[PDB]
């Protein structure tokens, strides 16, 4: 389910 | 399984109100005789900033990331499905790009946390 | 004198307690026409983590820096006596050392904060 | 007075 | 150019094991008619004490500097990357932080040692 | 490359 | 009683050749609730650097200290007579100088340590 | 018997 | 402001 | 207040050129009917040698110290700040270490005196 | 024939007025691989302060010793007749009475100086 | 000739 992105800094 | 030992384990408490950013800290152990290297991964990129999003712990050593809830409208009622993801994997011998690309996906260790709203 | 817009302009302020990590933030506002370079001094180097301790502001734009206070043995006796500063220059047109080593000092632009740990 | 260094990340 | 001569001119070497604290020294001789200031800087700051890391060395004179390497997990096949400049100045007429924001780019020498550990 | 930042005593 | 932990805490020792400079490490350590001052004191004043010889150690804090000992013609059949002394007092609440003077003498702890040179 | 003097830095 | 050490002979 | 009379009583003067030690003299008197400690301290430990640093007058007696500037490139243009301490106490009735360790801080007296170079 | 090189080697000059204390310095370097003591003896006690009278020169060391003419009434028609003598013996391995006693006459080494006043 | 004495200090 979970779509996981690169985070953001 | 992951080799990295992370505080905390598993679930990421962020403490209101909301108004302003708020941060959590989440520290990464090296435990290992060898170099790890991390990426952090979010289901909700736009509402958190990450610092650093990424890196290479020394074995033996501890990176402690800065994790930044962006401010927002709190709804005391809606518990967060937010979740955060701590992929790593041993570092290899300049890029770090090059680095990501390369790994196998048997090299590649995860550990998951899922994000806390407290008042 | 200084072209960026500081929040808080003067006084960044840590709650306690401080057995952990205190992140306090300051936003670091570019209200000029043209790209702003900063990059943040202390003089309690091993005491702070700041993330990030450098970069580039847009025109128009807004960066907002975090500032780790490691832990330590709080006495609320002792006021801090800790400063930052906030260094900027307007942004030249490759490297970031070579733009620091390049200014002349009648370019560059300050802004000090001082600390104040409350309970 | 006050000596600034460079702050770490 | 540099006006100060450097023993060692260009690498800094460090002798292990290095389970406990390997230092170095570093000599700083001014064989100019004038007073010279100096600043040590490093690509890795959490690595190394530096003492002194900045001074004044008095025409003719000669300082050495302590250059400190903690502790940590080598591994003898990871070749050091690590730098150290040590940025100049003819000596002005107070303060040292004074002494540092008014110096001009033309006026400013620097020296670079790589690292390296040896065991 | 490489960035330098002062050196802690 | 001497408050500070001192590592080690009774023999400096010194490894060879000495034709360069040779550092050993002091480390200071204090386990208590109070900041601590310390000053270094030598029998042979000309034969080393000490680098900090004075300083303050917060509580819980540790403060590794460089003894430098001079080059000098090493005979290996006379053994060391040189002492240091790191005397302490708990920091009373500006300068250094007006602190070690206001100092009552019961105030006052003292470790002695032996210089010890091996080949 | 040891006279102890301030170290120099 | 003024750091005074024994002197030495 | 100081109980010696000092000759000169707060400027040493030293005279050129500076390329050989330059030697001069501070007059002790103990005007008074009991002994009297002294021990001298500088700002600057390692541009002079005093003869004696410490020792006792008898009452009603004069000891003269040599206090010899080490040689070195002259600024005709740079005042000197190095100033010069001499510290007494009234003698008790062995060791000097003892005695002063021992010494109460209101039983102390400083004079201090100024350097000064002349050409 | 004697070990240490004395600057200067045989004439010791005092340069006027003598209504104050003149220091002439003589300096005794130890070139050899041996300590080496040393004992100032004078045809003329009562006219100089020297210090230090006595001591020991480590190998490859030199001490300056610091040589005071007592105040006169100078007559610039009456030339010394004093001279001075440095007596040394190569270093033992406690005290430095029982060393002069044990002294055999083979082992001892002299140099003279002769004063020399000019105005 | 020269009678040496030991130097006071």
């Amino acid at each position: 389910e979970d779509e996981f992105y690169d985070a953001l800094s | 399984e992951q080799i990295l030992v992370l505080d905390p384990p598993s679930d990421l408490k962020f403490k209101g109100p909301f108004t302003d950013v708020v941060t959590t800290n989440l520290k990464l152990q090296n435990p290992s005789d060898r170099k790890v290297c991390f990426k952090v991964k979010t289901t909700a990129p736009r509402r958190y900033c990450v610092r650093p999003n990424s890196g290479v712990i020394d074995p033996g050593s501890i990176v402690t990331v800065s994790v930044m809830l962006q401010p927002f409208d709190y709804d005391p009622n809606e518990k967060s499905k937010h979740k955060f993801m701590v992929q790593t994997i041993f570092a290899p011998p300049s890029d770090m790009e090059a680095v990501w690309k390369e790994a196998k996906p048997d090299e590649l260790m995860d550990s998951k946390l899922r994000c806390v709203f407290e008042m």
